[PDB]
RNA sequence: CAUCGGUUCUGGCGGGGGGAUAAAGGCCCAGGGAAUGUGGCUCCUCCGGGAGUGUUAUAGCCCUGGGUGUAAUACCCUCGCC
RNA sequence: AGCGAAUGAACUUUAAAUAUGUAAGAAGCCCUUGUUACUUAACUGAACGUGGGCAUUCGAAUGUAUCGACACUAGUGGGCCAUUUUUGGUAAGCAGAACUGGCGAUGCGGGAUGAACCGAACGCGGGGUUAAGGUGCCGGAGUGGACGCUCAUCAGACACCACAAAAGGCGUUAGUACAUCUUGACAGCAGGACGGUGGCCAUGGAAGUCGGAAUCCGCUAAGGACUGUGUAACAACUCACCUGCCGAAUGUACUAGCCCUGAAAAUGGAUGGCGCUCAAGCGU
RNA sequence: CACUGUCCCUAUCUACUAUCUAGCGAAACCACAGCCAAGGGAACGGGCUUGGCAAAAUCAGCGGGGAAAGAA
RNA sequence: GGGAUAACUGGCUUGUGGCGGCCAAGCGUUCAUAGCGACGUCGCUGAUGUCGGCUCUUCCUAUCAUACCGAAGCAGAAUUCGGUAAGCGUUGGAUUGUUCACCCACUAAUAGGGAGUGAGCUGGACCGUCGUGAGACAGGUUAGUCCCUACUGAUGAACUCGUCGCAAUGGUAAUUCAGCUUAGUACGAGAGGAACCGCUGAUUCAGAUAAUUGGUUUUUG
RNA sequence: AACGCGACGAUACUACCCGCACGUUGUAGACGUAUAAGAAUAGGCUCCGGCCUCGUAUCCUAGCAGGCGAUUCCUCCGCCGGCCUCGAAGUGGCCGUCGGUAAUUCGCGUAUUGCAAUUUAGACACGCGCGGGAUCAAAUCCUUUGCAGACGACUUAGAUGUG
């Protein structure tokens, strides 16, 4: 249930950004 | 916090007549006769208008304020029941074995029972008293009804889940097998 | 403190205006008095106002207004010492309930006989009295109940069944196929969802809207009109009729 | 048991002194102000209960200054007596 | 503390807390003058003294139930624990140093019990008063008083680390900050939720909702090139948002208490026991 | 390859004892004692705390307790 | 050869790695930066062999089975995952010799543990001599710590002797499988294929009993 | 339950029972050892008037450690009978007789225990006494049995009988 809290908060605050407004694996791989 | 006074209000229909005692709630009219004790929470009952049951308490806390609002649904319910009445109407629905509902009234008790017979192909018989209440009638009226009318709400709702939780399927898969009784309207007699 | 119910945050685009929103109507107004000669007050009053878009489109010469009445009502100034013309005090005394307001420049007798003229069929909404008793059929169900003939209908969806049995229907399916009692026929009566001088329940209203079976006429009833030039304002048999506040 | 001597425990009474020469408070005087607005009208599902009106009237309150007044009493400290 | 003093813990006018070294007159002196193989250019200085005085506070306080010297004689010559200061290290333990206190040679009251806790030190008795600890009773003494908090499916109960967290609680109370509100806020009910547009690629089909990318305009009271249900695709429903009716206070994030969870094995048992719920629990 | 109570799975029979009586009659060992549970810092009780309890005097069986490593 | 320590652990332990970057509410010497800093996300990654076997009773649950629920394309059948549950049960082979891990049969199933470092039966260290690039010594010396109670049974004084009784308290018991019917039914394209009610047996456990069968013979018939 | 209890049968002695007579008789402790509704506590009681914080209430409470007569009375208390009632570990009511009786009032006694010293006083149980009623029993050992058994213990049978 804290993990949850934290995905769900950090949903909240992405969508307040997103609606407000109008290299290490390839050099792995390679 | 303890607030110093809360109160709430019951009107009352002209055909009523509603008798407290100690915390004893009697409410007679047009159908029948309805008591239930409440003992169980603290509360002063006092008449404020013509027809106005007045309930208050004093010096209690948010969790007793709270508790007027259950007793005067309670009671409004009783009220209901006396004039009007309720009304539980249930559908039951087979795909093979056609389910066979038997209702009787025994003389001895004074109550109804309700006989279940053939769901999903079984041989045993389900046998359902119902509350000292509430009557049972085939529908007459629509194909595979049954009306549970009476005066407590209590009484018709319970009998109604007692059906209800009596075919349920065992073992097997919800998503293909839609057999048993369900209630379908709820409401008041008049 | 606590055991209090959680809100649903909404992860949707759309947000609500508040303040924004109410001077923008006021501002919208202000402009738009001193640009035409008449101002009409009209009340829709039990309608579903879906059509107010139709007129909105045919009357591309006056400017038309529906809000919130508290805000019309100091928009164009309930007090006449903060009125923006002569006489809109005495506009303001007819917005009560579901009422709007018709920027015109054309002739006050236009409007009234165009208003009069104009009628559409619509759905029944809450509170209404039932012109008709309307009924479905026995057997099989259809997409319209039984208005239309059945040769010329088609089955209603099976997706509607669940909520038909929410409204108060005792529908079941047989083969694929949504029907009241018993595919052939007969093993039941009718369903009568209104009867004749009833007041119509919500449950009803939205089972007549699924069928679409229409029993409401929308129409526009206009109380009054104020001229600019001429500075005080009439009115024509509906506001008689109707409390004024 | 009475009268005493020594230690001790526990009740009661009469004075003195200090505070802001207690603070309050009662009864008067002179100002000022309000409301959880007293008395007086209008509306009011009239056994009744409210909405609005306004500074003592058919109740009262609060603040400031003064007199009785070195008033009383609490608290603290003290001199004693049963 | 200041830098309206200068300069910049390493700055200072001043100056903590906390312990710590040394001195405080009769053995010190002061005034006159005798010795010396020490010393000085020298009746110059250094040491020991003679003669007078400071003997009444004689050169801070407080105490003093005496102190010093020589000779002789017996037992002793192990440490454990704790406070504070300090040194080093570990995942955590822990190891070393200094002072002081307790115990060893110590009985008594209390902490149910007792090496290391609190109170207090001892002849035999009588009377009084207390300390620590207690006053529901086992138990002497209050079911004492004031105001609150808490209900635990083995609460908590008197002097506390760990489990243990930036942890979970739709348990309950107090507070802080921000925000919305007679310009009807929070919740509901009745309705709207539209037009370009089946927007563009892609797919057998994909019309807001299998996917990829853009995500605009009009009408506006407001309505996303769409939050979910749904269709083979549509349709239909629903959410966001908006209007009408009822009614005046709400709701978001934190903080603080008390309570629940935050892990447990194996003979039957422990706030010491009964038991205790506006306590016989917690704080003052 | 054959038999076998080894076992499945154990039952039965006999003699001497064990038992009781008459007579005769020791020793080992012995601070005092012997019901449990929880607590009693030094993982040490049997005597202390506070609980469960607790009723003379005895007769036969048992295989528990009244016993035990010591740390480089 | 000297010194110090003279065994250790005791509210211990369990299911989820470490390093580094990004993010990060807060806190800090005033606070998102002196710096400390969680959840996430990204990058890297056949063992064995003095070890085994046996052991009554009792308890724990961290449940293999039997009972009952919740969820899953769970059609039926067979199941899988999780929850309450300790009432009741919980084998034997092969396997280099050992433990296993696998693999086989029976079965409803062949769960794991405890009785402060569990508890029982069974499969050495000192000097002396000669050396020392290194050991040897039928050389010497030395340590090996039938009674109370508990339990199971049987008697018993005092209440005058008996007969019939009550029941505080203590213990406690049943368990699993199969077959017939339901039914070739529901369900299913087919192949396949249940369950409730009803009926009859069997395994294990427990308490009795000797009509019959077998065994035993000092009936010394 | 060997220290929990009930019902019933027979109970010889002793004394089983009744009456009253006293104990150097024994007590976890007499001194007015007085007091029946039920039920609720955010409600009850009542005579139906009204009453309720309050058991600081109600009853009883005077006389040589407590007489004899009178008037007045059916006031209070007690013993025995008849009718009934009381079973959760068993009793009270009514009636009647007899006895005592300040409710009002009265006549004659108390001294010396020396200025206090428990106010020897109640109750149940246990004994000893009379004078009266009543009664005439069982168990164990022994022998036997084998439904039992190490010994005890247990099921039985021993009095004339279906031994």
């Amino acid at each position: 249930r804290h993990a949850q809290k934290i995905q769900m908060r950090k949903a909240i605050k992405q969508h307040e950004e997103r609606n407000v407004k109008g290299t290490a694996k390839a050099l792995s791989s390679q | 916090m303890r607030y110093i006074h809360s109160e709430e209000t019951i009107p009352v229909p002209e055909n009523l007549k509603v008798s407290i005692k100690s915390r004893l709630v009697t409410v007679e009219g047009p159908r029948g006769k309805l008591q239930k004790d409440l003992s169980h929470i603290a509360v002063n009952f006092s008449v404020v208008k013509k027809g106005v049951i007045g309930l208050e308490i004093h010096h209690g806390s948010r969790k007793d304020v709270a508790a007027l609002r259950t007793v005067r649904t309670i009671i409004n319910n009783m009220i209901i029941g006396v004039t009007k009445g309720f009304k539980y109407k249930m559908r039951y629905v087979y795909a093979h074995f056609p389910i066979n509902v038997n209702v009787e009234k025994n003389a001895e008790t004074g109550c109804y029972e309700v006989e279940i017979r053939n769901f999903i192909g079984e041989k045993i018989v389900r046998k359902v008293v119902m509350a000292p209440g509430v009557e049972v009638e085939i529908s007459k009226a629509q194909k595979d009804e049954l009306i549970l009318s009476g005066n407590s709400l209590e009484a018709v709702s319970q009998s109604a889940a007692d059906i209800q939780q009596i075919c349920k399927v065992r073992n097997k898969d919800i998503r293909k097998f839609l057999d048993g009784i369900y209630v379908s309207e709820k409401g008041n007699i008049v | 403190p606590k055991s209090k119910r959680a809100r649903v945050y909404h992860l949707i685009q759309v947000n609500k205006k508040g303040r924004e929103a109410k001077e923008r109507l006021f501002s919208n107004i202000r402009e738009t008095i001193p640009k035409y000669q008449h101002c009409f007050v009209f009340s829709v009053d039990n309608m579903r106002n879906n059509y107010l878009k139709d007129v909105r489109h045919e009357l591309n010469d006056c400017r038309i207004f529906f809000g919130k009445t508290k805000l019309m009502a100091r928009a164009l100034g309930t007090t006449p010492e903060e009125e923006q013309a002569d006489g809109l005090h005495r506009l303001t005394r007819y917005l009560t309930g579901t009422v709007g307001l018709l920027f015109t420049n054309r002739d006050p007798a236009d409007i009234e006989s165009y208003f009069s003229n104009l009628s559409q069929v619509d759905f029944a909404r809450a509170g209404t009295v039932a012109p008709r008793t309307v009924t479905v059929p026995t057997g099989i169900v259809y997409s319209t109940g039984g208005e239309v003939p059945p040769e010329h209908d088609v089955p209603v969806s099976h997706t509607l069944e669940p909520e038909l049995r929410r409204l108060g229907m005792p529908v079941r399916m047989i083969k694929g196929k949504v029907c009241l009692g018993d595919e052939k026929g007969e093993a039941s009566e009718g369903y009568t969802i209104c009867k004749e001088g009833e007041v119509l329940d919500s449950r009803q209203t939205r089972l007549l809207k699924l069928f679409s079976i229409c029993l409401s006429e929308f129409k526009v009833s206009l109380l009054g009109y104020w001229n600019s030039a001429s500075g005080e304002v009439t009115e024509l048999e509906a506001g008689k009729t109707r409390p004024k506040r």
